[PDB]
């Protein structure tokens, strides 16, 4: 959607038990819906007082550690779990496997509004960071950086540049600051054109199969593996409707009885972990929401990428 | 039926050492025990290309651009000092004896037949021809490989070392004793009887062979050459490494042993080229040609197999060659 | 009754046959994807004098480099062999099912 | 582009070690690449080592990176004589221009 | 069919030593055996930038900021002492002989044909042109490379060292004997006949070549230059390392050898530039241009492959050049 007037950088946030289960088909890094919902909660909690609109998040992931283990004699992995409390009779509860992962992400938030003028930049950057320190990012606590060498501060970069050279200069100054990670974007045009190529190969192909084809490592006869352009991960790129839209006080056991509920289902798209200096404009690579609620199709992506 | 033993490893008789090369002046050869060693040092060479082109690189602009960016190397180089014209190459030679006994052999009946065959050779004709030719290759300084090719005067001093000192000292002129005629002498016969008694087991023979070569002041001497590591850039290449035991240039022990073995004048090809080193499938590395090829019935293997298994004893020359290979040692055997 | 070549079916993804100008030098892929560019954690090894390449002799044909790779995996690294064993057992049970 | 990318990520993640490790004394420790991989010696040496990387702007590292990356091409004269070597050198120098231009403005 | 051999290794004839530079006073050159050596010492140089800029560096403020940080090197420098006007350069020279025989050769028939070719050359016209030109390059002190170019008086003394001492003594004026004319002289003919008898195998020839260059009191002498590791910082950069064998500045042996081989006045381009060093694809690395390019039929390889294989014997000048390459030695042959 709308272009960011400024670009706020939350620095390397340490998340201790984030949801490794992104979706029913994918594990690993949490979904970009987690980060877009976090930035909407930041807007909902501090942005309505600074008179700004925090919209769009760029995900960087400097460090990732999944609490997984590879069992003996097995090629695949399983999840290390937590020991829940007992039942009221003293027995062990039924184990529900959740994946936990220790992240270190830095978020680029699109900030636009009239509160950029009314307040200093470091003030609203400090306020969204002191509000983010009491929050959680994929189900995991944001570790608030006590007693290391120095605390990582913020920088709200005003994207309005007086010159294009100064704009490229401070895009470089921000990219150098969020460099040891890998920015996560959405490549759904690549998924569709790979589906088109797979359909010229074999007819009646689904883009679930094209997504899988971009996921695998295919061995080819003369032996060589089929190379890929980038990292090309599967991500859950939103939700698709299963039920019609139910009224607020009509569905049973909702979160609130003032919001319309609709049973949805994941929509697995394609992602691409690329380094942040391959984009040449950091005002791209920000993940927004796209609802279109009359059809279903509640989804997130990063438009204006290419 | 007496098939060949599957493994046959023979230990090496005639063990030399690494031949330490030192330097000094002629007429002070007799005080040459404090002579300073020839040291291996580095120097930086630069050449244009000199190799043949394969018709893709004969473009004249490409040839000029190829000689405009030359290869820069460092080589290990050993020279005499600028006040010393005599190269002293000193090694010790230990003639062991017990030639036909293998160090490993599976078939015990083959080992009995092979020991009987070698003992039949020694009783018919002991190690007298072989020791004459080994004493020649000590006497002419063939172990000086390229340090001999332009030397003004070569003199070899061979000392038989008893309990701690010289039991009998020889002193030879290595340019009068040629590299191609195994003639007769009076002192070479004494050294040959010594090496003969060493090869028979009739005594402990430890020789100290010292050779002095008038090359010239500052001239290059030629220690044996190593192989290279080749990990980094092509400017600090180290294109040539030379052997040195401890800050002192030295010929490898097996190069001395190969020059001692050069006794084989019995190969079916022409005698105008001279003796070659006793090898199975008797091969010279420089000429790239294997004499005593197994198509002719004159390699070490068909001669040894005809001699031991089925009693076809060869000519006295070819059995000199076979026993010279047994003195040489090796891993003879199938899989 | 799971044979050796059915275990080699899933063991061959752990090897990588790199092309050199002399011949084909096999290696070991620790991530089990044949030395893929992104998902491939290939095992590189330290040799005598600055050798940092694939563990493997430069063989003339790929048929012999792969065979030496499979022989090395069967002799020394039996954890990848147990991985390929359980993969072959699950494949046999799958063809017993579907 | 991916190789110069992993070079930039290697230089970036190496900044978490310690502010001074080229201050550890040696003789041969890549004293031209140590201007790149340790920028936090400027925080300690305020005039001694800070002004020797901001005026020089140490970015000749890309040439040594190209000399390392040309060990990836095979020593074949058929590859050298044809236009493949010229096209390879063109796009290699293009990505090295991008990598060196990134290393140029390290001081902002 | 007689194809060429895949290996051909010719050993270097005319082996020189590293030419040790010493220093002293003219008119006591007869007592120049205890002259002190020229020492390679270190000094520190500082420069501005003076190389060409590539149109991105030609900004005025950027050029001033580039000259505000001058580069500091420490060069090795060899000079004469402040009380010595003469540079002595003393090496030795072994003229070996046996030029056509290769040290390594795959094909036996090609080796016999090349030996008959070289024997035909020596029988028709022995090493008399080549030895006259090598005697010139000793006589004019071309082995003094830049130590000659501004010298007041150069004098070369060549001693034929027999059994321990001088058999025949020469004394040349290296400036009257030019660097481009191979004229005729009565003493140069004697030295030519000596180097001829060395190259023919007719005798042992070892020359002690001494050259006294009147440079000036305290001037810079120019020994050979090594190559630097460049592992350290950029102020103690050590941009220049000079050759010395033991605290005594020296010219490389192969640089003296390149100056002795500057006998080739038969190349197809102009002779106004004079002789070049005898190389296959006869090239000068100062000028970046290979004369005797293989597109013309005058390189060493096509001349040898027409002379030996298909028996097209070239002109006497080009076959002088081919035998001068065989004297020069090298790794000929394909892969």
């Amino acid at each position: 959607v709308t272009d960011p007037e400024a670009l706020l950088l939350l620095p390397r946030l340490s998340i201790q038990n984030a949801n490794a289960i992104s979706s029913p088909l994918t594990w690993g890094f949490p979904s970009p819906g987690a980060f877009t919902g976090f930035v909407h909660a930041l807007q909902r909690r501090v942005g309505i007082s600074l008179d700004i609109e925090l919209d769009g998040v760029g995900i960087v992931c400097h460090r990732f550690e999944a609490q997984i283990s590879q069992p003996a004699g097995k090629r695949t992995k399983v999840f290390n779990l937590t020991r829940n409390p007992l039942n009221r009779d003293g027995s062990t509860a039924a184990i529900v496997e959740e994946g936990r992962a220790h992240l270190e992400v830095s978020l680029l938030l699109g900030v636009h509004g009239d509160g950029l003028d009314d307040h200093p930049a470091q003030e609203i950057a400090r306020q969204v960071q002191e509000q983010a320190g009491a929050m959680r990012l994929a189900g995991g606590s944001i570790l608030p950086w006590c007693n290391e060498r120095f605390p990582a501060p913020n920088a709200e970069l005003l994207m309005l540049g007086g010159s294009d050279e100064q704009r490229r200069k401070n895009q470089r100054r921000l990219t150098r600051r969020l460099l040891p990670g890998f920015a996560l974007v959405s490549r759904e045009a690549l998924l569709q054109q790979h589906l088109e190529t797979l359909r010229t190969t074999l007819p009646e192909a689904t883009t679930l199969d094209a997504l899988l084809d971009l996921c695998r490592i295919n061995f080819e006869p003369p032996w060589q593996v089929r190379d890929k352009p980038g990292w090309l991960v599967p991500i859950p790129a939103g939700y698709n409707a299963l039920s019609p839209l139910y009224l607020p006080g009509e569905v049973r056991n909702a979160r609130d009885r003032e919001t319309p509920l609709r049973f949805v289902e994941n929509l697995f798209g394609l992602g691409e972990w690329l380094s942040p200096h391959r984009v040449a404009a950091l005002s791209d690579l920000l993940w927004y929401h796209h609802a279109e609620p009359d059809k279903g199709l509640y989804r997130w992506s990063t438009p204006r990428f290419v | 039926i007496l098939s060949t033993a599957s493994v046959l490893a023979f230990e090496r008789k005639l063990d030399p050492s690494d031949a330490l090369m030192s330097a000094g002046a002629w007429a002070q050869r007799d005080a040459s025990q404090e002579w300073p060693a020839v040291t291996v040092r580095e120097k930086s060479v630069r050449g244009t290309i000199s190799n043949r082109l394969k018709t893709k690189d004969r473009d004249p602009a490409k040839l000029d651009a190829s000689i405009q960016s030359p290869n820069l190397q460092t080589v290990d180089v050993a020279n005499l000092p600028s006040d010393a014209d005599t190269l002293k190459v000193r090694f010790t030679l230990r003639v062991l004896g017990g030639a036909g006994t293998p160090s490993a052999c599976n078939d015990a009946a083959y080992r009995d037949k092979l020991l009987q065959t070698v003992a039949t050779y020694v009783n018919d004709q002991g190690f007298a021809e072989l020791a004459r030719r080994y004493a020649h290759n000590l006497a002419n300084a063939r172990f000086l490989w390229r340090n001999r090719v332009g030397a003004e005067a070569v003199e070899v001093r061979i000392n038989h070392i008893r309990q701690g000192e010289v039991a009998r000292a020889w002193r030879f002129d290595a340019l009068a004793i040629g590299l191609r005629d195994f003639k007769a002498d009076a002192e070479l016969d004494a050294l040959a009887e010594l090496i003969a008694s060493g090869l028979s087991g009739s005594g402990h023979v430890l020789l100290e062979v010292v050779a002095f070569a008038r090359i010239g002041d500052g001239q290059e001497v030629f220690p044996s050459q190593e192989l290279i590591l080749d990990k980094g850039d092509k400017k600090g290449q180290k294109s040539k490494t030379l052997y040195s035991v401890r800050d002192a240039a030295a010929i490898h022990s097996q190069k001395i042993g190969n020059a001692l073995r050069t006794i084989d004048t019995w190969y079916p090809d022409e005698d105008g080229l001279g003796p070659i080193a006793v090898e199975p499938y008797g091969s010279v590395t420089s000429q790239g040609k294997a004499y005593r090829q197994p198509k002719q019935k004159l390699d070490f293997y068909t001669l040894l197999d005809n001699w031991v298994l089925r009693d076809e004893a060869p000519a006295v020359e070819q059995q000199h060659y076979v026993i010279a290979n047994l003195i040489r040692g090796g891993v003879f055997g199938e899989a | 009754t799971i044979s050796k070549t059915d275990i080699d079916c899933y063991l061959q993804t752990y090897v990588v046959i790199d092309p050199v100008s002399n011949g084909w030098q096999w290696g070991i892929d620790e991530n089990g994807v044949g030395g893929a560019l992104h998902h491939g954690r290939v095992e590189m090894v330290e040799g005598e004098n600055g050798y940092f390449g694939l563990r493997g002799a430069t063989h003339p044909t790929e048929k012999e480099a792969m065979a030496a790779a499979l022989g090395y995996l069967w002799k020394c690294r039996q954890d990848l062999v147990a991985i390929a064993r359980n993969d072959a057992i699950e494949a046999e049970k799958y063809r017993a099912k579907a | 582009a991916q190789i110069c990318d992993e070079a930039l990520q290697y230089a970036a993640r190496l900044r978490e070690l310690e502010p001074g490790w080229s201050a550890t004394p040696g003789c041969q420790l890549h004293d031209a690449e140590q201007l790149w991989l340790d920028p936090l010696r400027a925080q300690t040496d305020e005039t001694f080592l800070q002004r020797r990387l901001r005026g020089d702007w140490p970015a000749e590292v890309g040439n040594r990176f190209a000399n390392w990356l040309n060990r990836a091409v095979s020593s074949d004269s058929q590859i050298l004589g044809s236009p493949e070597a010229a096209q390879w050198s063109q796009e290699l120098s293009k990505e090295l221009t991008m990598f060196k231009e990134i290393l140029e403005d390290e001081r902002d």
